[PDB]
């Protein structure tokens, strides 16, 4: 019985492992979305900051 | 391209020349006072910006930012003997009749892409003001779209009704040869 019990127990544990992998990759997706939006925001903010600092430069 | 080698970056290809052109269009500006700007860049590091080549490999440049377009005002940096653009503008003015140069002093129109550096109008006005008499009103006219001024003016011209007789028709060419162009028009 050892054969089949290892078989089905490891199979259901492999199912749990693949579900954990799907959860992990969805976490990767959401983290990547946050990363991309935040880096785009950082880009816009930085370029605007540069425009404004050089504008103060010229103005003074 | 030549001044960036003293920081370690080496661009020799034509593609790399395009990369350096992009660096020039994005990071370079004209310093209102070159000497104290140089001393400031030497003292702090607040002028250093970073640029990312199209394979990663960020590069950071310091006083090159304003040493590149400074050549327009000191063409001796590239071994040329001419004078800066401010001085040739002033000379062209002082070569005109004394009655029109007061109205020329106040209508310096800037055009083309190389006049798009941040702070070029201020430096130009400072230099010409230092050269001209202390009574004239120096006005540098720098539109925000001066990179396409030639094309805009060309469309305005080609749209005028009184211009439709200034074309060089095919028949005039067939009569006169290619020399028609400068000989009459
Ligand atoms: N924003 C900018 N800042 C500095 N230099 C610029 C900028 N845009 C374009 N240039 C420079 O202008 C040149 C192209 O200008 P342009 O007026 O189109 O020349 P041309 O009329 O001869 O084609 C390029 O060599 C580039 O180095």
């Amino acid at each position: 019985q050892l054969v089949e019990e290892e078989l089905d127990r490891a199979q259901e544990r492999l199912a749990t492992a693949l579900q954990k992998l799907e959860e992990a990759e969805k976490a990767a997706d959401e983290s990547e979305r946050g990363m991309k939006v935040i880096e785009s925001r950082a880009q816009k903010d930085e370029e605007k900051m540069e425009i404004q600092e050089i504008q103060l430069k010229e103005a003074k | 391209m030549k001044i960036l080698t003293e920081r370690g970056y080496s661009f020799v290809t034509t593609a790399e020349r395009e990369i350096v052109r992009d660096i020039k269009e994005k990071l370079c500006y004209v310093a209102l006072d070159f000497e104290n700007e140089m001393a400031t860049a030497a003292s702090s590091s607040s002028l250093e910006k970073s640029y990312e080549l199209p394979d990663g490999q960020v590069i950071t440049i310091g006083n090159e930012r304003f040493r590149c377009p400074e050549t327009l005002f000191q063409p001796s940096f590239i071994g040329m003997e001419s004078a800066g653009i401010h001085e040739t503008t002033y000379n062209s003015i002082m070569k005109c009749d004394i009655d029109i140069r007061k109205d020329l002093y106040a209508n310096n129109v800037l055009s083309g892409g190389t006049t798009m550096y941040p702070g070029i109008a201020d430096r130009m006005q400072k230099e010409i003001t230092a050269l001209a008499p202390s009574t004239m009103k120096i006005k540098i006219i720098a539109p925000p779209e001066r990179k396409y001024s030639v094309w805009i003016g060309g469309s305005i011209l080609a749209s005028l009704s009184t211009f439709q007789q200034m074309w060089i028709s095919k028949q005039e060419y067939d009569e006169a040869g290619p020399s028609i162009v400068h000989r009459k028009c």
